[PDB]
RNA sequence: CGACUCUUAGCGGUGGAUCACUCGGCUCGUGCGUCGAUGAAGAACGCAGCUAGCUGCGAGAAUUAAUGUGAAUUGCAGGUUGAUCAUCGACACUUCGAACGCACUUGCGGCCCCGGGUUCCUCCCGGGGCUACGCCUGUCUGAGCGUCGCU
RNA sequence: CGCUGGCAGUCGGCAGAGCGAGAAAGAGAGUGGCGCGGACGCUACGCCGCGACGAGUAGGAGGGCCGCUGCGGUGAGCCUUGAAGCCUAGGGCGCGGGCCCGGGUGGAGCCGCCGCAGGUGCAGAUCUUGGUGGUAGUAGCAAAUAUUCAAACGAGAACUUUGAAGGCCGAAGUGGAGAAGGGUUCCAUGUGAACAGCA
RNA sequence: AAUGCGAGUGCCUAGUGGGCCACUUUUGGUAAGCAGAACUGGCGCUGCGGGAUGAACCGAACGCCGGGUUAAGGCGCCCGA
RNA sequence: AAGGAGUCUAACACGUGCGCGAGUCGGGGGCUACGAAAGCCGCCGUGGCGCAAUGAAGGUGAAGGCCGGCGGCGCGCCGCCGGCCGAGGUGGGAUCCCGAGGCCUUCCAGUCCGCCGAGGGCGCACCACCGGCCCGUCUCGCCCGCCGCGCCGGGGAGGUGG
RNA sequence: CGCGACCUCAGAUCAGACGUGGCGACCCGCUGAAUUUAAGCAUAUUAGUCAGCGGAGGAAAAGAAACUAACCAGGAUUCCCUCAGUAACGGCGAGUGAACAGGGAAGAGCCCAGCGCCGAAUCCCCGCCCCGCGGCGGGGCGCGGGAAAUGUGGCGUACGGAAGACCCACUCCCCGGCGCCGGGGGGCCCAAGUCCUUCUGAUCGAGGCCCAGCCCGUGGACGGUGUGAGGCCGGUAGCGGCCCCCGGCGCGCCGGGCCCGGGUCUUCCCGGAGUCGGGUUGCUUGGGAAUGCAGCCCAAAGCGGGUGGUAAACUCCAUCUAAGGCUAAAUACCGGCACGAGACCGAUAGUCAACAAGUACCGUAAGGGAAAGUUGAAAAGAACUUUGAAGAGAGAGUUCAAGAGGGCGUGAAACCGUUAAGAGGUAAACGGGUGGGGUCCGCGCAGUCCGCCCGGAGGAUUCAACCCGGCGGCGCGGUCCGGCCGUGCCGGCGGGGCGGAUCUCCCGCUCCCGUCGGCGGGGGACCGCCCCCCGGCCGGCGACCGGCCGCCGCCGGGCGCAUUUCCA
């Protein structure tokens, strides 16, 4: 029965809600389970960035978002094209790709590839064989100085 | 203070590992001190305690400056039997009356083969220590 | 458990049989054959209103709130009659923010922490704990709480470089570091006023943690010391000052018990 | 005064409350996350010097071997080249049970190989190994007025 | 309950002791004609003074230095020179909830204060479980004709055993054998604790 | 105009929603300790003195006490007078 | 004798305490014995709620007044460019401000510090009322804009619904 | 007639393999209610939930768009926050109820059929030789056997691909052994008091241990030991040690494979059918002129098809590529193994079960299902004497204690026996008021002290005042010298850090010819705040003072020789 003055409130506590009950109890012991992962990982692969492979820039869509920037998932391939990055190599040097993407504007596109252009700079590339130097890789006085990127690789700022 | 998480402060726990503890840990757990003379020979503060070791009482009625033998060493009630403590029951007959091996200190232990090599083993453990104190 | 008092097959006798109508155990020749099943008030049974895991066990507590409560016990440690209050014996200690120099981080052996203790006057706190040791009262002790002490003085390290190893092993004394501050620790109980003793390189970072009421807090986003409701709180001088005396009225402190009313007839 | 009855106290019974203990539960969290035709889970029946239950084990039957440990087990007797415990990687593991020769009485077989019997002559007795269903690949033996080719 | 009353003025030899009185306001400043002394107070969430008032079901609110259990602090708390619990024709306090001492019993832990938390207070529910009364040494040990004498064993005999009687079942039996079911009840010896509603 | 009294205002809100009795007015009914209304007071929710007894009648409403005096009733004895 | 019955979670309302305040909140994530705690992040404030309402919706979306010049209507109005003033008023209203005069010691003038006070004011919050503004809808109407001169867009006055 | 192929189908105790059943907390595929709510009830709700059935794994399932969107567009799946109790469904009643975008946890992509090109270039099994040999593999032979052209393998898959030619560029990827180089499991061990007095039945209690403040402490967690132990013992701490086993991370070598790419033109090729889709029926969904699924009927196309949340026609757009397949992680876990912890319960509680508990017992059966902890520190568990047939006693003895005597810690209430006291014909009990008798208490039975003064008997190493030294208080020392602070204020030929939606030499990259314009990036200037040095006042030192000086107070030591002061 009602009282006086309230609302017309609709609890959805009809079925057995009881047995369906998820508890948080153990969320401090996954945030430790999911640090240890994550440090693992950071260790396993070593001079390789913790964060993973670089992610483009990327537009919202649905206008509530379409002025902000973001990180996406893949560089397109006509952004690997124009960069001159063949698309099976590109994920061998840490170079998220996904097919899927298209490139309906050049801002973007020219953005991307200066995206990746700066990345190619920065990217200190050791050799396949340890005892012997290649063609295209760093130099010795470069892969002593290589460290560990902590975060995203050249992080997205609006 | 423990640290360590694998081992337990639960004192239910404790007291159910020591009542039911196998034969081989109520061994190490029935241990007993040395003497200051042989403490000092051996450089050992504690023994497990044998059958013919020859041990003084410290603690309860039977203490005093008496030394005896072990007669037994009966792991079931955690107690050992020793030569001279007994106790006249109503009809005449004297049974062993037990101590605890930690209320109780040996004068003059058994050397076997293994025994010499157990004072061996906690002397060098023990120069271990006193070398990485130092 | 959920399955306590319901793991049992029962069913109402109902009315006729003179018996009180409660469910009652199905058959069998043994002693639980309608002996009373469900309800609170039976024996074995299921309790009125079963304890569930998700009660809501913990607490947020605002961060602004939470940073006010540490300043405010903070700065309760440095006066004499709080301190005093909480009971920590500091009647030789030479000064109630009591800073130490910085090789006391470097401290290895507990020796040197009981040394420390004994030159600053400390260690008749410690004596205080080791008389307060004695055993719990009640259910605790079959509950892993069997031993109960008093809370010594508290220790405020920069770097440790070895001191919480040197002073873990005296009873009483906890270690915080200065950017991790507990008010747990810092008011024990919920009153402020523990015995904290700082080293240099800690009591030279609460300017950079918390700022000054001019300057804000520099390892923190955006946090200022909260504001004073009232500045001169010292109201016996503001009472008996001039500029408050002269604008009162004359005391009324004569005291006009009932008069009993005599017949004037 | 006495019997009987009522009240209170002392002491004694009946009863097992209260309190203090707790090798037990309940809840939360972590790591691992592993059964079976090479016979699982479950059940039955046995096994101890004196042994009913519980526990452990399987005719090698409160255990064998190996390794670690190092002088006991124990209620009573009896007897360091390693007693007892723990680990367990070797060996062993009765009957029913998906349960497997046919049935479920603990009944009836069939084939092969051995030992007594006999002196390969089949009987009889004892022992051992095979003998379930479905299905995959291959083999062997076949069927068809199925489609043909040739004599 | 109201006076949304009064008291920071304990203003002391750096002193002058007051605001109850019918009549808005200052015991105001300046400018000219020896003896070293003086109770209590004020946990201001405290203390003190005047009046008026006091029923209570359902119900609502406030205060509990009322009570139980556990946690964080705190009593340089209590304790084998005796804790908890229990008993008491003992001494008391509080309107009350209740509490503190004395004696005895007992043998190992317990409490006060400031906060926190709850599976936190019983006279009832034909309440649950366990225990015990009156009834009450009462109802009752009454279906199927019946027992008696002597002896033995034994601490003990109406009931056991043996003998002598008197009786019954009276061949569709109170006889002699099986099936189902039971599972050692069969047989020998010993016991008389418990059972065989007397023994 | 007299008399008397400090008022105004806003939220949240339990319980209740079977009633009954009496003077007067009054409907149906032969009538009812019957059924149904109006007004006010009671009982319910409330003890106390009296009506011997007593939900409602008369008096009077209640913190724990001492002294005095009354109400309604009473003052042969029970039983104060 | 013992056990024995308004509990826990979620949602909402109102009151109360705290912190910050047109903002506030890390609850999810991440960093770095008690501690599964505490601390920190600010280009982790995404996001929630509040700061804007109204209409079914397309949508729209919260003072004006005076003066000068110009154009039109026949001294006022409308439209059009420049200046200045500017967030309403009436009544009640705790508090606060001024002060005619006065608060004694022998007697008058006589400055400063206070205290009271006739009368007069600025008026908090809040209430009643009258106006004003925003959105929907109705009625009466005359105008202004240009990139598309139009079944275009924008405005005025008077009621009424939120 | 016979013989030989192929097809289709049989039988074998043929040779070699595989499945069955269990558990089932979490997962996948079906099937599937009614209690209940709607204050009735039938649609709805309960609820795609309980029950039923099948199938797994350490996770499962899902998963690399026939997607979301309508934007300046995102870009596999799973999970968390929010969207959101919203859009929507609903006797539009009760009630039900998503998704996108955004922030994170994690992040990984791929393979066929077809279409084509390569001498079937491919795969399985048996015999022998040597090696590996405890997850049956490697090379070498076999005029050995089969599978497969009714299609195996290599290239190749929607992100395009293939082939030829032109150019540029590769000499190192994988596995298996041999042997060598620095996390997990197990076993053993490692500090310091039984030091002196003292309580006890026993101490782990209490007191002490000098100037190494008893000793150790990277060890003061816990448990045991005759109460309550850091130092008696096991342990605990420690990037402590020693000894085995397993695995990972690497190097050298042998026997094998693989004989490889990128870019621009040119020529070719390119897709999953009783499936999509349509009608209808039934279930389902928030999905509403039909969200998904299924039965029946109809039944495709290739500038095609699907989607674009209102049915339909026309016309543009946008976006994927269905009808084939694989895939870790983040996520779930009341079952199992092994652990740790607790503001939980403390034997009528907590699991039914602290104990010979799914046991005793009951029911033909499916099933139902208890009660039940405590001597003592140690059995030292009561020898022996005596009565009785014995159960039972009486002595004696043990123990600190039998007032702990084998269901024995503490031992309440109800109920009963006895002793003592009191009482008794209106059942008992009760409230108020006294009286009497008891039991104990007041450790009652000559009755309170305190301050001052006077009087009388005494006794001190004694008063005031002065001297010296120490300490404290106050000081408008009108304004003494020196410091410190300021949620104080101004200045500067001052040095610096944060912030700003105040402005602007080199540098990456970009359009047009080393010239010439926009934009990503460090200075540099400006402004605000703060910190540190400088000068000035102001104000404080009562949350925050030092030295001299002055006054007062107190202490100690002198001097005071007693008409002072004090003591009983
Ligand atoms: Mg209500
Ligand atoms: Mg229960
Ligand atoms: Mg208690
Ligand atoms: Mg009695
Ligand atoms: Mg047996
Ligand atoms: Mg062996
Ligand atoms: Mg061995
Ligand atoms: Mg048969
Ligand atoms: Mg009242
Ligand atoms: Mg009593
Ligand atoms: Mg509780
Ligand atoms: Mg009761
Ligand atoms: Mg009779
Ligand atoms: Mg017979
Ligand atoms: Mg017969
Ligand atoms: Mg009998
Ligand atoms: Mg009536
Ligand atoms: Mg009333
Ligand atoms: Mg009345
Ligand atoms: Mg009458
Ligand atoms: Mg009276
Ligand atoms: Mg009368
Ligand atoms: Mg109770
Ligand atoms: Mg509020
Ligand atoms: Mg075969
Ligand atoms: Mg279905
Ligand atoms: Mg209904
Ligand atoms: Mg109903
Ligand atoms: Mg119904
Ligand atoms: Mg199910
Ligand atoms: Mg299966
Ligand atoms: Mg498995
Ligand atoms: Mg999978
Ligand atoms: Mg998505
Ligand atoms: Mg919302
Ligand atoms: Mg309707
Ligand atoms: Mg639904
Ligand atoms: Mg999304
Ligand atoms: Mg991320
Ligand atoms: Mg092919
Ligand atoms: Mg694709
Ligand atoms: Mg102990
Ligand atoms: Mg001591
Ligand atoms: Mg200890
Ligand atoms: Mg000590
Ligand atoms: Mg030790
Ligand atoms: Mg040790
Ligand atoms: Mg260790
Ligand atoms: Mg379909
Ligand atoms: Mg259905
Ligand atoms: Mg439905
Ligand atoms: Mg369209
Ligand atoms: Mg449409
Ligand atoms: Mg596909
Ligand atoms: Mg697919
Ligand atoms: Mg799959
Ligand atoms: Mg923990
Ligand atoms: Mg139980
Ligand atoms: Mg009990
Ligand atoms: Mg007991
Ligand atoms: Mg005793
Ligand atoms: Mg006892
Ligand atoms: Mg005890
Ligand atoms: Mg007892
Ligand atoms: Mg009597």
């Amino acid at each position: 029965a009602p009282s006086r003055n309230g609302m017309i409130l609709k609890p959805h506590f009809h079925k057995d809600w009881q047995r369906r009950v998820a508890t948080w109890f153990n969320q401090p012991a996954r945030k430790i389970r999911r640090r240890k992962a994550r440090q693992a990982r950071a260790r396993r692969i070593a001079p390789r960035p913790a964060a993973g492979p670089i992610r483009p820039i990327v537009r919202c869509p649905t206008v509530r978002y379409h002025t902000k920037v973001r990180a996406g998932r893949g560089f397109s391939l006509e952004e690997l094209r124009v960069a001159g990055i063949h698309k099976k190599v590109a994920r061998t040097i840490g170079i998220s790709v996904d097919p899927r993407r298209r490139n309906k504007s050049t801002e973007s596109l020219q953005a991307n590839v200066q995206r990746l252009k700066e990345y190619r700079s920065k990217l200190v590339l050791f050799p396949r064989k340890p005892s012997a130097p290649k063609k295209g890789d760093s130099s010795a006085e470069e892969l002593k100085l290589a460290t560990q990127l902590t975060g995203p690789v050249m992080p997205i700022r609006n | 203070m423990k640290f360590n998480p694998f081992v337990t402060s639960d004192r239910s726990k404790n007291r159910k590992r020591h009542f039911n503890a196998p034969s081989h840990i109520r061994r190490k757990i029935m241990s007993s001190p040395l003497s200051k003379e042989l403490r000092q020979k051996y450089n050992v503060r504690s023994m497990p305690i044998r059958k013919d070791d020859e041990v003084q009482v410290v603690r309860g009625h039977y203490k005093g400056q008496q030394i005896g033998k072990v007669v037994q060493v009966y792991r079931k009630k955690y107690v050992i039997y020793i030569e001279r403590v007994q106790r006249e029951k109503a009809n005449g007959t004297t049974v062993h009356v037990g101590i605890h091996p930690s209320k109780v200190v040996i004068t003059r232990l058994k050397l076997d083969k293994d025994r010499k090599k157990i004072l061996e083993r906690k002397a060098k453990s023990r120069q271990v220590g006193k070398e990485k104190g130092k | 458990s959920e399955l306590a008092g319901h793991q049992t097959s029962a069913e109402s006798w109902g009315t006729g049989r003179a018996v009180a109508r409660i469910p009652r155990v199905r058959g069998g020749g043994t002693h639980r054959s309608g002996q009373g099943a469900f309800g609170n008030m039976c024996r074995g049974g299921r309790m009125f209103a079963p304890t569930k895991t998700w009660r809501r066990w913990h607490r947020r507590v605002n961060t602004t709130q939470k940073r006010y409560a540490i300043c405010s016990a903070l700065a309760a440690s440095a006066l004499p009659a709080l301190v005093m209050s909480k009971g920590h014996r500091i009647e030789e200690v030479p000064e109630l923010p009591l800073v130490v120099e910085d090789k006391v981080e470097g401290y290895k052996k507990t020796k040197e922490a009981v040394l420390l203790l004994k030159k600053l006057k400390a260690w008749n706190d410690i004596k205080k704990v080791y008389a307060s040791q004695r055993m719990r009262a009640g259910k605790g002790k079959m509950r892993n709480r069997r031993r109960i002490q008093r809370r010594g003085p508290c220790v405020i390290y920069n770097e440790d470089n070895g001191i919480v190893k040197a002073f873990r092993n005296i009873p009483g004394i906890t270690l915080l570091n200065v950017t991790k501050l507990n008010i747990l620790k810092l008011a024990p109980g919920g009153h402020v006023g523990r015995f904290c003793i700082w080293t240099e390189s800690a009591f030279r970072k609460l300017d950079d943690l918390y700022g000054t009421w001019r300057k804000a807090a520099s390892l923190k986003s955006n946090y200022n010391l909260p504001m004073h409701k009232m500045l001169n709180t010292d109201l016996s001088r503001i009472l008996k000052s001039p500029e408050i005396q002269r604008a009162l009225r004359a005391p009324r402190k004569k005291i006009h018990r009932r008069v009993l009313k005599k017949n004037p007839l």
